[PDB]
């Protein structure tokens, strides 16, 4: 489950 | 040019509500003179209501929406239109990738409530 | 004039959603070729969402908003609104009564979705 910011 | 920032009249109620249609989670922050009042968050790309307040216009009117995804700002169009000189809506739209269909969050101000 | 009444592009799928402020029981109904396609009803004078939904415009693309109020029309303002020529708005106020704020029950449809 990618998390992922900016 | 600057786009999702509107003056209202001054201490005066409004509705705001903010839809999604991404696949990307929208982050939509709703500002109050400066400040940071209201933050909604979701993701839907069947147009779902991700947020929905009513907040306070205060002294200087100003109220400002940003919109990013996973900390990104969307690029943002916006206007405002009244109908029969009475009636409030401003009008916000966003785009966070390539294809431009600028509703990835759509941000809907309405005035006066009641 | 007519007011409420909106020609969208053939066979799309839109959101519309409906806004109450009012001490009356607000009923929205949403017309597709003529055809009744969803109907919403709640009371609120807090702008409260009574109700959401997706629907598609069909071949003709004609959609017609209705407001009544325990069976009496309400009278109706709209326009319809596009951004960067892409975002759609199709805005309606109404009113019930006397005051004339016309947000008694505020529809706004957008598209495209997804
Ligand atoms: C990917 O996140 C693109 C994002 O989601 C697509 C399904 C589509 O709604 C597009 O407009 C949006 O930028
Ligand atoms: C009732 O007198 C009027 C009805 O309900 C009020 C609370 C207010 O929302 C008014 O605008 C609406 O027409
Ligand atoms: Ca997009
Ligand atoms: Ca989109
Ligand atoms: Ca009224
Ligand atoms: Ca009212």
């Amino acid at each position: 489950a990618p998390a992922k910011f900016c | 040019a600057t786009q999702g920032v509107f003056t209202l009249p001054a201490n005066t109620r409004f509705g705001v509500t903010a839809f999604a249609n991404s696949s990307g989670t929208q982050t939509v922050n709703v500002l109050v003179n400066n400040e940071t009042a209201a933050t909604f968050s979701g993701q839907s790309t069947n147009n779902a209501v991700i947020g929905t307040q009513v907040l306070n216009s205060g002294s200087s009117g100003k109220v400002q929406v940003q919109v990013s995804v996973n900390g990104r700002p969307s690029d943002l169009v916006s206007a405002q239109v009244i109908l029969t000189n009475e009636l409030n809506f401003a009008l916000v739209g966003s785009e966070d990738g390539t294809d431009n269909d600028y509703n990835d969050a759509v941000v809907v101000i309405n005035w006066p409530l009641g």
